[PDB]
């Protein structure tokens, strides 16, 4: 799938052909639109001193 | 002049490439045209026509070569029968669908 | 007056809408075999272990490098017996070998 074809918001559903289920299932896999872009904030949490005592 | 009885058989539920038989017994006169369809589209090749036998009535059958993958995906195989200008259609699908 | 093969049992069943006519409706069962030589097969129908002696018509064996043949059979059944989940078996006797194929309408 082209990169430009995914950002346009198209319905890409896959189908299966199995003998147990006569009716194929459809799974809607589409990227939701209208969302915003937020800069992620990375924080590092050092381990507490209560764990280093156990060694 | 009587209307032929169109009957299309289906493969068993517990498995069986299978074949499709469209019987048109108890029909008159002897000439009869039998074709096959696939999801509303014409079929070029992949089927044969057995010679008409004698059961006065006759017996005409047709064999279609299909696949297991293309049969359990909600596909309609209509047996179009043209008899004395009358087009007979029989839409079939999966019983367990 | 040298090809020895085994028959392939193929049983056809009516669909959920294959019954027609005045009540009770009736249908047909077809048991065909292809790609086998010689052809000692005798058409026999078994309904839940009971031998059927009426309602069947054995058509003559036609002709389809080994020489293969094909046999087409027809058995008259009833809609009432089909709703009771009755297993139909097409008995095949090829050179003494017994071939069975149990079919039903269970999904």
């Amino acid at each position: 799938i082209c990169e430009d074809d995914w950002n346009s918001g198209e319905r890409f559903t896959c189908t299966v052909t199995h003998t147990d289920l006569p009716s194929p299932l459809k799974q809607t896999i589409s990227r939701p639109k209208g969302v915003a872009l937020h800069r992620p904030d990375v924080y590092l949490l050092p381990p507490a001193r209560e764990q280093l005592n156990l060694r | 002049e009587m209307n032929p009885n169109v009957n299309v058989f289906v493969p068993p539920r517990d498995g069986f490439k299978s074949k499709l038989i469209c019987e048109a017994t108890n029909f008159t006169p002897k000439p009869i045209t039998v074709s096959w369809l696939k999801d509303g589209k014409l079929v070029e090749s992949g089927f044969t026509t057995d010679p008409v036998t004698i059961e006065q009535t006759y017996k005409v059958i047709s064999t279609l070569t299909i696949s297991e993958i293309d049969w359990l995906n909600l596909n309609v195989y209509t047996c179009r029968v043209d008899h004395r200008g009358l087009t007979f259609l029989k839409n079939v699908s999966s019983t367990c669908a």
